[PDB]
This record gives structure tokens, C-alpha cells and sequence, in this order.
């Protein structure tokens, strides 16, 4: 009431007048309200919330009222909105005069003297603020900050002799260091100092951390708050350094304090339980002080640079050795001197002050003075030593050695996969998502990780559930006092085999196991266990249960404990035996006995063994008591994993004009079509405008110049210029025969010109993307890309990849009313058809064959119809004869005879009326029935062109070898699922699956390495990507990729796409901006969010988009909702979130809209939170049930589950009351505002949305009408704007409505009788 | 925690080494041995 | 496999036939060990280095300093040289002159043969 009463006071929003700014406010909140309460989250959040840093703290910042609690308090509310994923910077961008001085003391209060004036708490939220800072150089006022921090002139906080061995190292440095000195003689003496200051600010904050890391005890207790600064401080290392911009000059700085031996030896990482995530958050900064990176370059180091640069330390080492100590070691071979073990023998029985002297000739400590004692320990002089001159394994040798199974020593590791509880206030050892990655091994790495992490926290849910269920007690044996649908009991298990390692690595190539399962269960669950197919992944559990029979479990505590959990492995189905012993027309089984032939992942077998032999650890394989099932769609990760490191091994060859824009860096308009050097001078636009009018229409800033001046002869191809002059050729389309019906399908969708745009950039080489508001046409301009491509490069392939079937099953429906033959169509996937013909393997194998058949025929008559003799059938093989010695003998003579001249003479000669009697001639003119002739000939030879392509299936019986024959030849658009295409990927490149073309639909909703995968469904030819084009359509403006557990969204940003991110690192789009589905007035809700969206004509003329919606005055209302009963939101199960009196008054809307005669079906209901669709079902069950007069609404779901759906009417529920929850992701909110085509009506507590800044640019607008429901119960033709020919009623409130709908249903059943049985 | 005969507390069936658990009505008359000495085959 | 042969062939007359000569090897012999270290002489280290741990594990026995002096191209060939001669003569002489008397280098190989070992003391 305190901090609420202050905003309400001096800065909370919707309030007219609010008293001066007053600098008391902000010293009493820190420290009372802030400070007190020990940096309470809670607290943050509501002064957060309340828009404290837009309304109080920085527009009312200046340098004379700045202090601690003002510099904090502004470093809180950033941190906050980064921990809540809302815009941090925009207050500053708007008023960023002081910014720079805010800046500089940040870091003066960061180098603050430990436990001074600033905490150590408060000095890690510093930490913290400045990692944010540095993560956001794409902020022009934060990079104008940052990068004096982090330039060359850094350098100056090396130690001397260190900077001198670079300049040595890269001579041209040298100028560039010189020119830095000169400059710095202009400046004036405060100018320098402030300069100085900056450029040795990193170098210092290292110094504070090694002293902060060195007063941690090694066992006696310690503060968490230096463990907590130690582990930020490592966090912020790992992100400088995985940088290219802040590592570039600040890894030598890094290197230079010896931070990282510091750590490594320090008392911290010995505490087994206080420094287990800083050592985890260790492993990731030495894995990028020692990345295979060229620094200068930004060129990743070839195997080769790395042993020289190993080598070239070695030879310096010995240089020293020789000339001033070590004699043996400086003569020996590298090889002999290089490992671990040989350079502890060199250097360990050597003294401190020895290992000192060695360390200084290398420029690596000052020189010590003659007789002088070294300050440092031998420890730490060994390990500096050892550690840089010691043999590393590359990058990729490393991730060749991890197993793709997690074990019980990471599942339940919540540093590494934290549970959905995570609040953001602790750092987690993740990599993170946003704009630049290093190299492509750093890219693919990190998604590799994320993904490995992410889809195992999910995996612990599966284990904890099933085996929680099978209530493992105590007999020293186990006993099951549960079952479980998706784990059995083991009831043998046997390694069968390990295989040989491969030449080189140190794992088996392959181990294999025989598990076997007694289906003593329900028929419905034996069926599922043996549904079990190759390369589903089971998990193999070990439990020694702690608890006596009949203990009770408990969910809430620790599962480990619980069921005495040991040990976790994966496995993957090879297959089921038979009653012969061969793995698994499929057989019918006998007993309840199954045996199952599994994969175990050859690199976790060789630790566990060589843990076995070397240790005396028991032997794993030997324990296993459970085997676990999952869900199919749910299981992939192993897959995925695998094929993400099979892309990491290979060369990765992406086009080159794509390799450095998904790294993140350089130009991003430079795949623009404007900047490709192949850039198409003339292009066939076929059937893409209706007239030449639309035509012009479609290049409002070109000149068009026609090349024929008839008006009635104006498909057309443009050619554009290398200069605003469009020059369009009309041409004909080549007549296909005397059918007029096989003239072709054609194009009716008058495309904008801002379509044209995207059209025109699909068509031509580079990178293309469109950002497609609700219902702005994606779909149309996916098509006729394609079918642009289809005809304008006959050769070239395209692959189409979606997020879901339903995007598959809209692009193929209006693929279907365009000019593209059906045989070159392809769709693959792992599924109800939804299409009207069947564009599957199956599907497309048939067809050939069908058609096969209709067209041997016609070879059949038409050697009839010439008079040649022979009773046999033809095949593909005859068909192909027939038509070189009987089909083109007889063409080539005749257009001997009248192309090499009079109208008569072209049907006289002409060689198959009889063919064509069931169908020529108009004895025109020559030319006319010339080419009527010519279409006459192709009309044949593309039956014999077809036969050709369809002989594969008379040399391939099985259906498999025909669709494999559809997939790698014969189709020229393939489609499927970003999924699918991660999950084939091994298949199609085995395969030799070739495309030109690339084009994405729902690309905003696909996971940043599931976009990058289908790059890579090929081999590369003659050393170059054969990919051409890639066009990518999605809308980033509506909701992300699905993370499961939200926590990987809060630390990682894992939910971003590729899409995403390349319009955040700046690659030009093209913005669709004219919907065609819905009410102008509705789409003002969410067409703020986008650039210059508005409606198409239809929707601004057609009076289906005027009509007003019956018994409602208003088209759209927000009506508010409050408590009921004394209850407003509800929890009656944790995160179950419910409101009663929103719900019970939407169906009461519901059946009101019924009982005027709605369609119910064309009503949906959407909420946002599965608590209240499930109670809101709940109502509609028990009040609507088996009532005649009402309906059931066509879904009642959330709006997460709506996405890509509509309908005319649509019931929205927001639910919450005490905070806003995650609608204030202003995604979820275009979404919510946009599934609506007709009506929209929200139920919420408006005051509560209000408050929210991020969503005021729609609530603005629904508060712009009465915020309670106006009925017109009596009624339509009625128009949208016309004042209502009936009673206009206001309900007040929902049991009032409730009241309402009851009376008007009770007259209704005295008045009516409707009949359904 | 045995549950073999090799190995009142138990609460279990338990039959150490070899009593009887199911009927076999056997012929054989039990062996005998006399305070200190011999199996009485007489 | 008569195709692998000529295909084999077709590798010897060259990367990708480097590739197929490798996956020749690799197929899964001490000649053919000598045929991919000498591929290993000629294509392209450290790759080299597995393969030869795998010739070394496949044969412990003395051309095996020789498959380490690839990687040198040396004293640290010429030093696995030396320790595969602890682990078992002129060839860690070798792989001295590769850091850088033939014919008692030859009675030396009598003894390196596998009253007789009086001989060898000779």
C-alpha cells in the first residue's frame, strides 16, 4: 500500500496530476522499500510494474541530484525488465542527454571498494546491469558507452612487456597504437583521465573479482553473496568473450591477468556444494578463452593454425629453456615435451622463484629481482605454465565424446536444467540467443546445448511420473506396489555387443543390449509397448529403494530420495525379437514375454567401463530394474542431436552470401536481391497480373514502357534496369493443344503492389523475407513465388518447409488451382488429408501409376489412329520407340514439307487428324494453324515426356523405390515440416535429395536451428552450396517457438527464431500491409504493432464487413469484470489460474448469442490459461448440456492454440486479476486481438491491463468504449455505424446477465420447441 | 532381508535350510544318532 | 568389389580420392597400414596421428616411428619412435636427425631378429 500509494502520488500512469518530482521518494524506496527488504523480488516487480523508471527515476535524473539510491534504483528497474523480457532501454533512447554521465559512475560504483559504499550484493546487480549493457551494443546509446571500454586502446592495462610481445606478434598494429598515443595529446587533462579510466575499467573489475574470488574459505562458512558476485562475474567474462566485437581486444586482457588459473585453483570451485555453479560457469568461459578463433580475423582456425600455435609456444618455451635454465626439455622433440604429464615432470620439481623467472621471459609476470622471492605460490606459477603450453583436443573431438543421453548426474542439476520455478534472480550455466555468434561451430554448439538441456528437463517429468507410480519399496530387493502405462519392470537385461572402435576414437562404434518385459498388463498397454519401433528411445532406470512396503510418496519431495533413484540411461529401439531370435506382415507373438534389441550410446559405455576398471565403480549395465517409454512426437532429441552434430562435422558449406548474416555480423542487406551480383535483368512474371493496369499499378515509383503499343495486346516479363524504367513485354503463351480445356489454370488474386515487392524478390537470387501481418496474403504469395519459380526455371527445385501440416495443407490447396502439373509435386511426413488429392509418397506413387495407364492407352490409339499394326500393349520402354520412330519421322517430314507455304497445305499434311478426331483448323491464316499444329505436337510429346519420367516405376516395384525415385527426381516442389526435415535429414542427404530454392512459411514460429537445418538437406557441388534462393515468410510480431520449460527462455532466449533475429540484427523485409479477413474496426487493435497495416478493398467495401453483429451494439467491447463472491482470480491448483465470474459470464454471452440465433459453431472461445478454458468447458457441460436452443461453440481453448485458426465471433477471457501474467508479452496480445473476423468480446479486470505500458496501445482503444455489455435483445441487417431500431440495454455486470439469459430462455422454452435425438 | 535358507524379527516365512514348506507324506524313517556316535543303520 | 578396386584405383590416380582410399583403409593388413601411412606421406595431422594410434594398436611392433614421422612433417615423431623402442633401433636415430654405420646398424638387426642370444650379445 506503501510503494502503490507513492506511484498513485508522484508518477503512476492514468493518473492527470501528479505532485513534483521529489529526490526523497527515491532515497526512502531504495532503502526502505528496496534495501530492507533484501532486494525482494516482489517489491521490483510492483515498482517495476508501476512504470517507476519511465515515469519517476530517469526523466527526472540528472547529474546533480544522481546518487547511490538514484544510480541503483535505475539499475534495478533495467535488471527487472530484463528478468520480465520487456523492452529495458527505450526511456533512455528518448531522453538520453544524461545517460553518459549515468554511465561512467555505474562503473566507478562497480570498482568500488569491497564492502564500502556499495554492498557486495549491490555490486553484483551492478555486475549484472553492465552484462545487460553489454549484450545490447546493438543500442547505439548504450555501444557509444561501451566502446571505449573495449577498444584497442584497452591495451594500455596490459602489463607492459605483454603489449609490446603483440605489437611484435602483428606489427601493423603498431600505427594504429601510435595513432591512439597522438590523439590522446589533444585531449585535455580531464578528457584523458575520464579516457584512462574507461580504457582500464575491465582490466580493474578483474582485480576487484580475483580479491572478491580469493576471501572465499575453502571450508569454513561463507557469505553467499561473494559466491553470487564470483558466478556473475563469470557470466559476464563467458558473454565478452563469446562476442566477437567485446573479445576481439579483451581476450588478450583476459589472458594477460591469468584469471582463469586463478579460478581454477581457487577455494571456490574445491566447495563440492557452494562452487558447483561456478565451476559449471567455469567450463564455459574456458571453453571460449581457448575457441578456435582467430581474434583479428574473426576466422575460425583451421586444425593446422591451432597446432602451430601450439607448436610456436612450445618452441619459445624451449628458446628460454636453452638460453637461461631445463637443458633435456629444451633439446627434446615437441611431442615428447607437450602433454600434461611430461611438463609436470619439466616444471614440477622446479622452485618458485625458477618457475617465476620462466613465466617472465615468456612476458607473462614481471621480471623478479635479482635475489629477491617470488610473491606467488608454485602452484599457481606450475599450473600457469603447464596449462598454457599443454596438448588440447579440438572443439569438435570434444563434442564427439558426448553422449546424447542425459545420466542422474544431470537431470536433476537445476543449474543446468532448472525447473519452471526459476525466477531469474540466480545465473544458470546456459548459452544464450541473441544477435552474433563467433563461428559456426559456436553457433550450432549452442543450440546443440540448449537443445540437449531443454528436452531433458522434460525427461525428468517422464521419469519422475512413471516411477513414482510404480511405487518401488524395499522387500534388499524391490518390490512395485504401482503400475505404470509408460514403464515396466525389466525383467532381464543382457549387453549383447561391443563393437570396435573406429580408427582413432576411444569408443566402441557401436554397443547393443537385449531387454526384456513381461506385458503382465491391460491389452490396450500391451499394444502400446509392442508399438515400440527402431529408433524410439527408451531410458533405462536403477532404483534401491529407501522406503519399507506401504510407504506413502510424496510428489513435493525429493524424487531421488523417494524411489532411491541410482542411475539413468538411454537406449535406443532397434527392434523386437521374434520367436526366431531375428529382430522385427508383422507376427503375432505369443506369452507376455518381449524382448527388445536396443542401442546404448557407445561414448556414455566407455566412461561407465572405463570408470569400472579404473575406479571400481559397479558395473552399471548390470542394475537396470526399469525401462521407460515416451511419448513419440515428444522423443525426438536424440534424433535432433545427432543430426545437428553430423552438421557440426561436416564442412557446412551454406552459400557464402548467407554464411556471415547468420553468424550474425557484417552486412545484413547484403543477400538483398538489389546486391547480388546474379541479380536477373528479365524476368517472366506469367500470369502474376491480371491486366496491364494492375501491372502499373503494382511499380508505383517506375516508369513502364510497353514494347507494343496496342492496347488489346498489353503473361508479361519485365526487365528491370542496372533507372526507374520498367520495360514489359506481352507475350503468348504456347498453345497446348486443340482442348481448349488444357489452357491453363491462372492466377485471380490482384496482388498489392507491396506483394508484387515480395513476389519480385522470391523470384530472383538471395535472401528474401516478408513479414506477413494477420490475413495479409502470406499464403498467396508463397504460391505464386513458387509457381513463378516453377515456370521461370524448369531445372531448379524447391524446397517448402512449414511449422505445422495445417500451413502444408493451405499452400497445396491453392497450389492446386494454379498452372502446376500434379506429377511434380511432392510431401513428405510421419497424417489426416486434409487437401483434395494426395500429395504424400503413397498418394504421388499412385497417381503416377493411374496415370501411367491413361496414357499407355493413348500410345495405343494412337498407333491406331497412323495404321500400325500390333496387338501387344505398350510399356514406357515401347512408348519411348513409338515415339522417335513413328511420332517425331512423321512430324520432322511434315514441317519439312510446309516450315521450310500456304494455309491448305498446313492440314493437308498434317499428320494425326485421326488422333485428334475426338477434339482443328480455321483456314485462316498460316500462322494461326501453324501453331495450332505446333500445340497439336506438344499436346503429344507431353505424353510421351510423362511416360518417360513414369518408366522408373516399371523398374521399381516397391512403393519405397518409386517415392524415393519422386523424391530425388522427378518432383520439382518438395514440402515438409521443419521437424520432419530435422528428423530425415540423414535419409534425404544419403539419398542425394538435390534444390535450388528454399522457401518457409510460419517462419517466426520455427526454432532458430530448425531454420537452419533445412539449409543443409544436401551435399555441397563442386565445393559450393547449390542453393539459390531462400525466402522466408513469418510474422515475429505474433507468438514464438513452443519452449516447454520457460526458464530457457528467461536466461537463454532459447524461444527466439532465426526469423526473429534476423530482423533484429537489421536483413530488409518486406512488410505486407492490407488484411482481407477481418473488420477494419478490429484490425485497429493489433495494426499498430506494424508497419503502415491496413485493409484490402473487400474488407473496406463489402457489406459483410459493415453488417453489425445481432443483439450487440458495439462490434468489439472490453467489459469489465469484477470480483464475484469475493473471488476474483483463482488457484484451486497451483498455476491452475481461473475466474468464475469472467467464465460463467462469457457462456452466459454465449447462450445469450444462441438464443438470438447465432451459429454456434462460427462462435469460438479463447483464454489465456488452460485453468480457465477447462473450467469455462466445465460451465458450458453444466449449464448449456441438453438444452436444444444452444449449440456448442466450435472450440473452447487458449489463444496459444489458436494460432494460425479464426472465426466470425470470438469470447475472450483474460482471467487474471492480482497480476498481469503473460499476456504482457505484446506477441500473445496481436494474437488475442487478432483471431476474430467479425466480433470480438473480452472479459477482464480493465484496471489491472490498464496499468500494464507495454499493452496501453490496445487498451487505449477498448476503453474507448463502455466497459459495460450494451444488448440489444429484440434483434440483422442493422449497419455498423446507424443508430439501432430497438431498446439498447445495459448489463452492468455477469449476474445480472446470467439473471438475463435465464428469464429470455425460460420465455424461450414456453414459446418454442426445438427436436433433435 | 536373506529370503534364501544360506542366511522372528523378519516377519517372514523364511525356512533355513531345509524344512518342509509343502506335503510330500515321505516313506523315509528318520535317520537316527545316538548321544555321541553312529547313524543307526541297525 | 572389383568396382571398389578400379574405383580404388581411380583415388590412387589423385581429395575425394583421398577420401575413398581413406574409407578403403578404414573399412576395416600391416601392408595396407603402410599403403594409408603413406597416404598419410602424401595427403594432408593430428588425424593421421589416430590413424596411426590405430595401426599402432593394431600391430605393436618397427615401421611405426616411420607412421609417427608423418606428423613431423619431426623430433616428436622421432620421440614416439624412441618409446615405441622402449615399448618393444636406427629409427629413433632417424628421429634424431628429423629433430636436427649402417652395417653395425645391420648386425644391430641380426639382433633385431626374432649360443643365439649369445650372438645377440655379440
Amino acid at each position: 500500500e506503501f510503494v502503490t500509494q507513492l506511484a498513485c502520488k508522484y508518477w503512476a500512469p492514468h493518473i492527470k496530476k501528479k505532485s513534483p518530482f521529489d529526490i526523497k521518494v527515491i532515497e526512502d524506496i531504495y532503502e526502505k522499500e528496496i534495501v530492507k527488504s533484501r532486494f525482494a523480488i516482489r517489491k521490483i516487480m510492483l515498482l517495476e510494474f508501476s512504470q517507476y523508471l519511465e515515469n519517476y527515476l530517469w526523466m527526472n535524473y540528472s547529474p546533480e541530484v544522481s546518487s547511490k539510491a538514484y544510480l541503483m534504483s535505475i539499475c534495478c528497474m533495467v535488471n527487472e525488465k530484463f528478468r520480465e523480457n520487456v523492452p529495458a532501454w527505450e526511456i533512455f533512447k528518448k531522453k538520453p542527454d544524461h545517460f553518459p554521465f549515468f554511465f561512467k559512475h555505474i562503473l566507478k560504483a562497480a570498482l568500488a571498494e569491497t564492502d564500502g559504499e556499495f554492498s557486495l550484493h549491490e555490486q553484483t546487480v551492478l555486475l549484472l546491469f553492465l552484462d545487460h549493457c553489454f549484450n545490447s551494443l546493438e543500442v547505439d546509446l548504450i555501444r557509444s558507452q561501451v566502446q571505449q571500454l573495449i577498444s584497442l586502446p584497452m591495451w594500455m592495462g596490459l602489463q607492459l612487456a605483454r603489449l609490446e610481445l603483440e605489437l611484435k606478434k602483428t606489427p601493423k598494429l603498431r600505427k594504429f597504437w601510435n595513432l591512439i598515443k597522438k590523439n590522446d595529446e589533444k585531449m585535455d587533462p580531464e578528457a584523458r583521465e575520464q579516457a584512462y579510466q574507461e580504457r582500464r575499467f575491465l582490466s580493474q573489475l578483474i582485480q576487484k573479482f580475483i580479491s572478491v574470488l580469493k576471501s572465499v574459505p575453502l571450508s569454513e562458512p561463507v557469505t553467499m553473496d561473494k559466491v553470487h558476485y564470483c558466478e556473475r562475474f563469470i557470466e559476464l567474462m563467458i558473454d565478452l568473450e563469446a562476442l566477437l566485437p567485446t573479445r576481439r581486444w579483451f581476450n588478450t586482457i583476459l589472458d594477460d591477468s591469468h584469471l582463469l588459473v586463478h579460478c581454477y585453483l581457487s577455494n571456490l570451485v574445491r566447495r563440492e556444494e557452494d562452487g558447483h555453479l561456478f565451476s559449471q560457469l567455469l567450463d564455459m568461459l574456458k571453453f571460449y578463452t581457448g575457441f578456435e578463433i582467430n581474434d583479428q580475423t574473426g576466422n575460425a582456425l583451421t586444425e593446422n593454425e591451432m597446432t602451430t600455435i601450439h607448436y610456436d609456444r612450445i618452441t619459445s618455451l624451449q628458446r628460454a629453456a636453452f638460453a637461461h635454465f631445463l637443458y633435456d626439455f629444451a633439446l627434446s622433440n615437441v611431442a615428447e615435451v607437450d602433454t600434461r604429464e611430461s611438463l609436470v615432470k619439466f616444471f614440477g620439481p622446479l622452485s618458485s622463484n625458477t618457475l617465476h623467472q620462466v613465466a617472465s621471459y615468456l612476458c607473462l609476470l614481471p621480471t623478479l629481482p635479482k635475489n629477491e622471492d617470488t610473491t606467488f605460490d608454485k602452484e599457481f606459477l606450475l599450473e600457469l605454465l603447464v596449462s598454457r603450453h599443454e596438448r588440447r583436443i579440438s572443439q569438435i573431438q570434444q563434442l564427439n565424446q558426448m553422449p546424447l543421453y542425459p545420466t542422474e548426474k544431470i537431470i536433476w542439476d537445476e543449474n543446468i536444467v532448472p525447473t519452471e520455478y526459476y525466477s531469474g534472480e540466480g545465473c544458470l550455466a546456459l548459452p544464450k540467443l541473441n544477435l552474433q555468434f563467433l563461428t559456426l561451430h559456436d553457433y550450432l554448439l549452442r543450440n546443440f546445448n540448449l537443445f540437449r538441456l531443454e528436452s531433458t528437463y522434460e525427461i525428468r517429468q517422464d521419469i519422475e511420473d512413471s516411477v513414482s507410480r510404480m511405487k518401488p519399496w524395499q522387500s534388499g530387493g524391490v518390490v512395485f506396489g504401482g503400475w505404470a502405462r509408460m514403464a515396466q519392470p525389466i525383467v532381464a537385461f543382457t549387453v549383447v555387443e561391443v563393437a570396435k572402435p573406429n580408427i582413432g576414437e576411444n569408443w566402441p562404434t557401436r554397443v547393443r543390449a537385449d531387454v526384456t518385459i513381461n506385458l503382465n498388463v491391460r491389452d490396450h498397454i500391451k499394444d502400446e509397448w509392442e508399438g515400440l519401433r527402431k529408433h524410439d528411445v527408451c531410458f533405462l532406470i536403477t532404483v534401491r529403494p529407501t522406503k519399507p512396503y506401504g510407504t506413502k510418496f510424496d510428489r513435493r519431495r525429493p524424487f531421488i530420495e523417494q524411489v532411491g533413484l541410482v542411475y539413468v540411461r538411454g537406449c535406443e529401439i532397434q527392434g523386437m525379437l521374434d520367436d526366431k531370435g531375428r529382430v522385427i506382415p508383422r507376427p503375432n507373438l505369443r506369452g507376455e514375454s518381449r524382448t527388445f534389441r536396443v542401442f546404448l550410446d557407445p561414448n556414455q559405455y566407455q566412461q561407465d567401463m572405463t570408470n569400472t576398471i579404473q575406479n571400481g565403480a559397479e558395473d552399471v549395465y548390470e542394475t537396470f530394474n526399469i525401462i521407460m517409454r515416451r511419448k513419440p512426437k515428444e522423443n525426438n532429441f536424440k534424433a535432433v542431436l545427432e543430426t545437428i552434430r553430423n552438421l557440426m562435422n561436416t564442412d557446412c558449406v551454406v552459400p557464402d552470401w548467407l554464411h556471415d548474416i547468420i553468424l550474425g555480423y557484417g552486412d545484413p542487406s547484403s543477400a538483398h536481391y538489389s546486391k547480388m551480383p546474379n541479380q536477373i535483368a528479365t524476368l517472366d512474371f506469367n500470369d502474376t497480373f491480371l491486366s496491364i493496369e494492375h501491372l502499373k499499378a503494382s511499380f508505383p515509383g517506375h516508369n513502364v514502357k510497353v514494347t507494343v503499343e496496342d492496347p488489346a495486346l498489353q503473361p508479361f516479363r519485365i526487365t528491370f534496369p542496372v533507372a526507374k524504367t520498367l520495360i514489359v513485354e506481352p507475350h503468348v503463351i504456347p498453345n497446348r493443344g486443340p482442348y481448349p480445356y488444357n489452357q491453363p489454370k491462372r492466377n485471380t488474386i490482384q496482388f498489392t503492389h507491396t506483394q508484387i515487392e515480395a513476389i519480385r524478390a522470391g523470384m530472383q537470387p538471395g535472401l528474401t523475407m516478408v513479414v506477413g501481418p494477420p490475413g495479409t496474403g502470406k499464403t498467396d504469395v508463397a504460391v505464386q513465388i513458387i509457381s513463378n519459380i516453377y515456370h521461370n526455371f524448369p531445372e531448379q527445385r524447391t524446397l517448402i518447409v512449414t511449422h505445422s501440416n495445417q500451413a502444408l495443407n493451405q499452400l497445396f490447396e491453392k497450389i492446386m488451382a494454379l498452372d502446376i502439373d500434379e506429377r511434380h509435386l511432392l510431401r513428405l511426413g510421419h497424417e489426416e488429408l486434409e487437401t483434395e488429392k494426395d500429395f504424400s509418397r503413397y498418394g504421388r506413387v499412385n497417381y503416377v501409376l493411374a496415370r501411367r495407364i491413361e496414357l499407355l492407352e493413348e500410345v495405343k490409339r494412337l498407333q491406331k489412329s497412323l495404321g500400325v499394326p500390333g496387338d501387344a500393349s505398350y510399356t514406357c520402354e515401347t512408348a519411348g520407340y513409338f515415339f522417335l520412330y513413328q511420332v517425331m519421322s512423321r512430324w520432322e517430314e511434315y514441317i519439312s514439307k510446309v516450315k521450310n507455304p500456304d494455309v491448305t497445305e498446313v492440314s493437308t499434311f498434317f499428320p494425326f487428324h485421326e488422333y485428334f478426331a475426338n477434339a482443328i483448323f480455321k483456314g485462316r491464316s498460316y500462322e494461326e494453324d501453324m501453331e495450332i499444329a505446333e500445340g497439336c505436337f506438344r499436346h503429344i510429346k507431353k505424353i510421351f515426356t510423362q511416360l518417360e519420367e513414369f518408366r522408373a516405376s516399371e523398374l521399381l516395384r516397391s512403393g519405397l523405390d518409386r517415392s524415393k525415385y519422386l523424391l530425388v527426381k522427378e518432383a520439382k516442389i518438395i514440402a515438409m515440416t521443419c521437424t520432419h526435415a530435422a528428423l530425415k535429414r540423414h535419409d534425404l542427404v544419403k539419398l542425394g535429395f538435390k534444390y535450388d530454392n528454399i522457401l518457409m512459411e510460419e517462419a517466426a514460429q520455427i526454432l532458430e536451428i530448425e531454420t537452419f537445418i533445412p539449409l543443409l538437406l544436401q551435399n555441397p557441388q563442386d565445393g559450393f552450396s547449390r542453393l539459390k534462393r531462400w525466402i522466408m515468410i513469418g510474422d515475429h510480431h505474433q507468438l514464438p517457438p513452443v519452449i516447454k520449460n520457460m526458464a530457457f527462455q528467461k536466461y537463454s532466449n532459447m524461444e527466439q527464431s532465426l526469423f526473429t533475429r534476423f530482423v533484429r540484427v537489421g536483413v530488409p523485409t518486406v512488410d505486407l500491409d492490407a488484411q482481407g479477413r477481418a473488420r477494419a474496426s478490429l484490425c485497429n487493435l493489433y495494426n499498430w504493432r506494424y508497419k503502415n497495416l491496413g485493409n484490402l478493398p473487400h474488407v473496406q467495401l463489402l457489406p459483410e464487413f459493415s453488417t453489425a453483429n445481432a443483439g450487440l451494439l458495439y462490434d468489439f467491447q472490453l467489459i469489465n469484470v469484477e470480483d464475484f463472491q469475493g473471488v476474483g482470480e483463482s488457484e484451486p491448483n497451483p498455476y491452475f489460474y481461473q475466474n468464475l465470474g469472467e467464465a460463467e459470464y462469457v457462456v452466459a454471452l454465449f447462450m445469450y448469442m444462441c438464443l438470438l440465433g447465432y451459429p454456434a459453431d462460427k462462435i469460438s472461445i479463447l483464454t489465456t490459461y488452460n485453468g480457465q478454458k477447462h473450467l469455462i468447458r466445465d460451465i458450458i457441460n453444466r449449464r448449456c448440456g441438453n438444452n436444444p436452443l444452444i449449440g456448442r461453440p466450435n472450440k473452447v481453448t487458449t489463444v496459444d492454440r489458436f494460432q494460425g485458426q479464426q472465426n466470425d465471433y470470438i469470447l475472450l477471457s483474460l482471467v487474471r486479476t492480482r497480476a498481469v501474467g503473460h499476456l504482457r508479452d505484446v506477441r500473445r496480445l496481436v494474437v488475442a486481438m487478432s483471431r476474430a473476423r467479425l466480433g470480438l468480446y473480452i472479459f477482464a479486470r480493465v484496471s489491472l491491463f490498464q496499468n500494464c505500458f507495454e499493452l496501453t496501445p490496445a487498451f487505449s482503444q477498448l476503453t474507448a468504449r463502455p466497459l459495460h455489455l450494451h444488448i440489444i435483445p429484440t434483434e440483422t441487417t442493422r449497419k455498423n455505424g446507424e443508430r439501432p431500431s430497438h431498446e439498447v440495454q445495459i448489463i452492468k455486470n455477469m449476474p445480472q446477465m446470467a439473471n438475463f439469459v435465464y428469464n429470455m430462455y425460460m420465455h424461450l422454452i414456453q414459446t418454442t420447441h426445438h427436436y433433435h435425438q | 532381508i536373506p529370503r534364501l535358507l544360506e542366511d522372528p524379527e523378519i516377519h517372514v516365512a523364511q525356512y533355513p535350510l531345509d524344512m518342509g514348506r509343502k506335503k510330500k507324506m515321505s516313506n523315509a524313517l528318520a535317520i537316527q544318532v545316538d548321544s555321541e556316535g553312529k547313524i543307526k543303520y541297525d | 568389389v572389383m568396382t571398389v578396386r578400379d574405383f580404388t584405383q581411380v583415388f590412387d590416380s589423385y581429395e575425394e580420392s583421398m577420401i575413398a582410399a581413406k574409407m578403403e583403409t578404414a573399412s576395416e593388413e600391416e601392408e595396407d597400414d603402410v599403403d594409408l601411412e603413406l597416404r598419410l606421406a602424401r595427403f594432408e595431422l593430428i588425424s593421421r596421428r589416430p590413424l596411426l594410434l590405430n595401426s599402432v594398436l593394431l600391430r605393436q611392433n618397427h615401421h611405426v616411428h616411420e607412421w609417427h614421422k608423418r606428423v613431423a612433417l619431426g623430433r616428436p615423431r622421432e620421440i614416439i619412435n624412441t618409446y615405441t623402442e622402449a615399448v618393444q633401433p636406427f629409427k629413433a636415430t632417424g628421429k634424431p636427425h628429423t629433430l636436427w654405420f649402417y652395417e653395425d646398424n645391420g648386425q644391430l638387426d641380426d639382433a633385431r631378429v626374432i649360443a643365439t642370444k649369445v650372438n645377440f650379445k655379440q
